[PDB]
């Protein structure tokens, strides 16, 4: 709609919503006062084809009267934009997306595959509302302004007054009448267009195996059959939607032809006004230049109409409830009570119904067959999501009384990290805890044996790591993951799978980290090694989203897939 | 520049269409002032030829334009098709390396959104800038030869605001390219930060990434606010002298000047009322060329480096096929700058038929390259790697496909759901001989289990396949297609331990009987194999079996009492 646009507008532009009303109404009366100037146009040529140098002096300088206030009105509605404060408006529009992007819960924000990328689109795409004030001067000039002359010269005329009004000023509801054909034709030419798009990448991604097999020839072929496909789709859809595009773009001088045959039908008729036809095609001449603008301008339009529905859409998702935040525990035995979340709703069920106790000081461990199942518990101990039905206690306290930000300095996780930013590796450490010292961050580095291969980088602890933060092997920066989860003295700490990478380095270096870091510590491994399983005092079987057999390691030797599981290694 | 225009048959007449389109559009302007001074020399007789000269040249202006943008859009899709076709004809010829890598986000990227932009370029603004070039070179001349008076004044305005306009852009001149390194720096921001969120929202509150992305977004601001400030108190003026009313302004009181001491002729002043008129609408799509040109150069200069780039892996067709053997003689190759794959010194080593080989290397880059290299992701600088007697340099392109079948970590699929995605290799699908291929180790009971059978879609948009099961696709169609040399990179890989049985079982299958060069990282495959290679920085240092290398004494030895300690968790 065309209201809900305006909420959107003067709602996330945000503190600056009295100065952007107050440009609206500068842009109206400056197009409305450019309307009367055009009417003042008329008594000009009527006293300019006689003599009449008095008519002419004495509406002369009321068209500069209000030649002058039109401009500097002008000047000021465009100087909302022009002092600055559309930047302040974006800057602020932007800093209340990220303090969003920091509350929102990570559930939405992970179960958004397509709201990944759709999120960070539009917070790099905001730049975009940039074009609202030079769209709030062209729409509002093509709509009002023809509509003040045509309803002045009503007072003037009035028969050119009704072939003024019904053509010109109703030209922008005349193109949002015909504009969802054009929508949907473009929605068939963007449809064909992103499976191009989609066909390139899998041509290109796919380039080696299509080699490979020898059949790259037949998917060249494929690929340019489905180019001249695209472009027999673009002249074909082009070819029958030209004529309304030549139209639309040619209607001001088409809507100036039916006023020149009428008004001279009136001229040479009785009827003689006399050079006012004159003045109303000089006027509906210059209507050209705002609607060539606005039919420029109107597929940014629809981009920012697009953009302000997500971010309302965006910034109206909530985190999660908070009951009684004051508390926060000292007596870490995480227990589940009944948990049942469904993670998508084609698969629903996807962690059934649990009940789960994590002894306090010891380790305990889960096991399953595929890669989520096991870390999705592992993920709602984050506070990732909330259990649709059941109860998750770090302690007497349930998860659910505490705040996102004492559970989130409560427990570390380590995982395999794509991260480190591209700067300093002090504050990559340091992150963890920015109150923590120069000398507790070497303290954890030995810990956690990151420290002679850091030394062994260059640059000396300064280390830019600039080369995409990675030009090392993934089993240090697992070593710096494991220091930075050390820094922070964390009661709780979620392993996922640490061990995937190498042998010596990797392996070795990160067994002597992890085995530094449970210690008086509750600690859940979930990697799929079933030694470092049986090495555990607690053994927790996930099997296909539902505890089959938990207790500890005869437990699992009582009947399980035991013998496969143990002759595998 | 225009060099990327072999159309410009059909884009220098959609240029010359638009200039007489809107030179007839002058001609319906100049004969509505014909029109209007008949109806004043006798105002009672209709005007009826020069008025029939009005609507003519009106229909002719609307036709002409309206071939103008068919033969302009037909020219841009044109453009595009044969530019899309020349750059996967390059892409084609890419060594792998450099296109995996552009595979990420560019190639994909550059061969959509620089023909999509090159379309909003040639399609939809050179007539208007055709246009832009011919209403005020020849207004000027229609001005000039109706009034000497009269013409000063609107011309004195319109260079009044192009010198303004000017003026403004040329103070701009370094702060636009600040603006755009700052987007770009900002975005950059956005990108690591959006990426950020839940390993900060995890490991803090998300202060300190919140810190490193609002201090770049206050330089983006702070920058975008200077450019606003000192732009824009001149940039206002330019955009309020360039209205109609300023333009009508001087015309006024120009008229009134010319009343006012006499010689003044109504009718050759309303010709410079709709002339005056006609040119800055005409003129403002040069105000936005400048805009758009840029974008566009920018787009044309990553099309020529595109097309431009590689050393194109020296094809050379120019030998036969020998068999089975295969060779490394001194080789020598480094990645580019920014790459992956650290560097192979100096290799050589000899391999015969039906000899499994495997590479054991701490890096993870020193025994990659060597089976990447075999692969002809490059070519190495000083050396030969021969399958066969024959080198691999001179090696036709379907016989040294035919020759290597191999196997990855990443391992795309295709949309060609199953049975055709495991006989890609073959154009044609004998269906039966795919069945008996994924009757090996435990492709088939996971096919079968699908819900959509042996079609059950795979492609970008169907299942994710559980990653290791991709792998044993592979594994089944590597073991369909039976080429001599079979190249491993997955020996378990996935420590799904059903998985490593299933791959384990199906790899003795497939490496039965072929000159196998496996690159693995868990030994439990590498101690049943025939001659041991160990990579340490580039470097061979090691040769011969498992036991003869753990009776050597050298690094392969340390390597050994290094995995079977770390197999046990305690120590
Ligand atoms: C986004 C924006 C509205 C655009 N402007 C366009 C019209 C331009 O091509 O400028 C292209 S999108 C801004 O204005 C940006 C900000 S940085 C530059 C400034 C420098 S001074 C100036 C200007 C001066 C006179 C008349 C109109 C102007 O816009 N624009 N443009
Ligand atoms: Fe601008």
């Amino acid at each position: 709609a065309w209201r809900v646009i305006w909420r959107q507008l003067i709602s996330s532009v945000g503190s600056q919503a009295r100065m952007l009303r107050r440009s609206m109404l500068a842009l109206l009366l400056a197009a409305f006062m450019q309307g009367i100037a055009f009417a003042c146009l008329y008594p000009i040529i009527d006293a300019l084809l006689r003599g009449d140098a008095p008519q002419l002096l004495n509406w002369a300088m009321a068209f500069s009267v209000a030649a002058i206030v039109t401009l500097v009105l002008r000047w000021y509605g465009l100087g909302f934009e022009y002092r600055g404060h559309l930047a302040q408006a974006t800057h602020e529009l932007r800093l209340r997306l990220g303090e969003q992007l920091r509350r929102v819960p990570l559930e939405k924000l992970q179960r958004g595959r397509a709201g990944e990328m759709n999120a960070l689109l539009l917070g790099s795409v905001d730049e975009n509302l940039n074009y609202v004030i030079a769209i709030a001067n062209i729409l509002l000039l093509t709509i009002v302004t023809p509509l003040t002359a045509s309803l002045a010269t009503l007072w003037i005329d009035w028969r050119l007054g009704l072939v003024m009004l019904l053509i010109f000023p109703l030209l922008v509801p005349f193109y949002y009448w015909r504009r969802p054909a054009m929508r949907r034709q473009m929605q068939t030419l963007g449809e064909a267009h992103q499976r191009l798009s989609g066909d390139i990448v899998e041509f290109a991604q796919g380039m080696m195996v299509l080699r490979t097999c020898g059949s790259d020839a037949d998917k060249s072929r494929a690929l340019l059959a489905h180019f001249n496909a695209l472009e027999n789709l673009q002249t074909r859809t082009h070819r029958q939607g030209a004529g309304a595009t030549m139209l639309i773009a040619s209607v001001v001088e088409l809507g100036l032809q039916v006023v020149v045959l009428s008004g001279i039908v009136w001229v040479v008729t009785g009827t003689l006004n006399l050079a006012f036809l004159i003045a109303a095609v000089a006027m509906i001449m210059r209507f050209a230049e705002p609607m060539a603008m606005f039919i420029s301008y109107t597929s940014v339009v629809e981009l920012i109409a697009s953009a302000l529905q997500r971010i309302e859409q965006f910034m109206a998702i909530a985190p999660l409830p908070v009951a009684e935040q004051s508390e926060m525990p000292e007596r870490y035995d995480i227990r589940f009570d009944n948990v049942s979340y469904r993670y998508e709703e084609g698969d629903g069920h996807a962690l059934n119904h649990v009940s789960l106790t994590f002894p306090a000081a010891s380790m305990s461990a889960l096991v399953g067959a595929s890669g989520a199942g096991k870390t999705t518990v592992t993920k709602l101990l984050m506070r990732y999501a909330d259990p649709q039905q059941g109860q998750i206690s770090i302690g007497g306290v349930d998860i659910r009384r505490l705040t996102p930000e004492q559970l989130n300095s409560l427990i570390s996780v380590v995982f395999q990290d794509v991260w480190l930013f591209d700067d300093t590796l002090l504050a990559n450490i340091r992150i963890a805890r920015p109150q923590a010292t120069r000398q507790e961050v070497e303290e954890a580095a030995r810990a956690a044996q990151c420290l002679e291969f850091i030394s062994r980088l260059p640059q000396g602890w300064l280390t830019p790591m600039g080369e995409m933060g990675g030009q090392l092997s993934g089993g240090e920066r697992q070593r710096i993951s494991i220091a930075r989860a050390l820094l922070k003295n964390a009661p709780v700490v979620i392993l996922d799978e640490p061990t995937a990478a190498l042998d010596i380095e990797s392996e070795l270096a990160v067994q002597k980290a992890i085995d530094n870091l449970v210690h008086n510590r509750t600690v859940i491994i979930i990697a799929h090694r079933l030694s470092t399983i049986a090495g555990a005092g607690n053994i927790l079987v996930m099997e296909e989203g539902q505890v089959v057999e938990q207790g500890t390691h005869a437990q699992l030797l009582s009947h399980h897939g035991r013998y496969q599981a143990l002759w595998q290694a | 520049w225009q060099v990327i225009t072999p159309v410009r048959r059909k884009v220098i007449l959609a240029m010359a269409l638009a200039g007489l389109a809107a030179l007839t559009s002058l001609g319906a302007l100049l004969f509505l002032a014909w029109s209007l001074r008949d109806i004043r020399a006798t105002p009672d007789a209709i005007p009826a030829w020069p008025l029939g000269g009005v609507i003519g040249c009106v229909v002719l202006t609307f036709v002409l334009r309206l071939q103008a943008f068919n033969t302009s859009h037909y020219a841009a899709f044109h453009l595009e098709n044969i530019l899309r076709s020349r750059l996967a004809r390059k892409a084609l010829q890419l060594p792998p390396g450099v296109l995996q890598q552009m595979g990420s986000g560019s190639v994909a990227k550059v061969m959509l959104d620089d023909v999509k932009s090159l379309h909003i370029f040639v399609a939809d603004s050179t007539p208007l800038y055709a246009r832009a070039i011919i209403m005020p070179l020849a207004t000027i001349v229609i001005l000039f030869w109706l009034d000497w008076r009269l013409a000063i004044a609107t011309l004195g305005v319109l260079a009044f605001g192009s010198v303004v306009l000017v003026l403004a852009r040329q103070r701009s001149e370094n702060m636009a390219q600040r603006y755009h390194k700052a987007r770009e720096q900002v975005s950059a921001a956005v990108i690591e930060f959006v990426q950020a969120m839940p390993v900060v929202r995890t490991f803090d509150s998300g202060s300190t990434s919140f810190l490193r992305y609002q201090r770049a977004l206050e330089e983006w601001v702070d920058v975008l606010k200077t450019w606003y400030r000192k732009a824009g108190f001149s940039a206002r003026f330019s955009f309020s002298i360039l209205n109609p009313l300023p333009t009508l302004f001087v015309l006024i009181w120009s008229g009134y000047g010319l009343l006012h001491y006499g010689s003044f002729d109504f009718i050759a002043w309303v010709a410079v009322l709709l002339l005056g008129s006609g040119m800055a609408e005409a003129v403002m799509p040069m105000m936005m060329l400048n805009n758009l040109v840029a974008q566009t150069r920018l787009s044309i200069q990553r099309i020529y480096q595109v097309l431009a780039m590689p050393e194109l892996s020296l094809p050379q067709s120019d030998q036969q096929p020998q068999e089975a053997s295969i060779t490394f003689e001194q080789v020598s190759f480094h990645y580019p700058q920014a790459r992956t794959g650290a560097a192979l010194q100096e290799v050589s080593f000899h391999v015969p038929a039906g000899q499994i080989v495997a590479l054991v290397g701490p890096s993870g880059a020193g025994k990659s390259t060597v089976a990447r290299l075999l692969l002809r992701y490059a070519d190495p600088d000083k050396g030969h790697i021969r399958i066969g007697g024959v080198d691999l340099r001179d090696m036709q392109t379907d016989t040294l496909m035919k020759q290597l079948s191999f196997v990855f970590q990443d391992n795309f699929l295709f949309a060609d759901t199953i049975a055709n995605n495991i006989r890609l290799g073959a154009p044609d699908t004998p269906l039966e001989a795919v069945i008996a291929a994924a009757r090996v180790a435990q492709a088939h009971d996971f096919i079968s289990a699908l819900p959509e059978g042996y079609n059950t879609r795979v492609g970008e948009r169907g299942v994710f396949l559980s990653g290791g099961q991709r792998q044993r696709i592979t594994i089944a169609r590597a073991l369909l297609q039976d080429r001599p040399i079979l190249v491993l990179d997955e020996a378990t890989a996935f420590a799904d331990p059903e998985n490593e049985a299933a791959l384990i079982k199906a790899l003795a299958a497939a490496m039965r009987g072929r000159t196998v060069i496996m690159v693995a990282h868990r030994l439990s495959m590498v101690t049943q194999a025939d001659v041991i290679l160990l990579f340490s920085d580039g470097q061979l240092r090691e040769m011969g079996n498992h036991t003869q290398l753990l009776a050597q004494g050298g690094l392969y030895q340390r390597l050994w009492q290094h995995y079977q300690q770390a197999q046990h968790w305690v120590p």
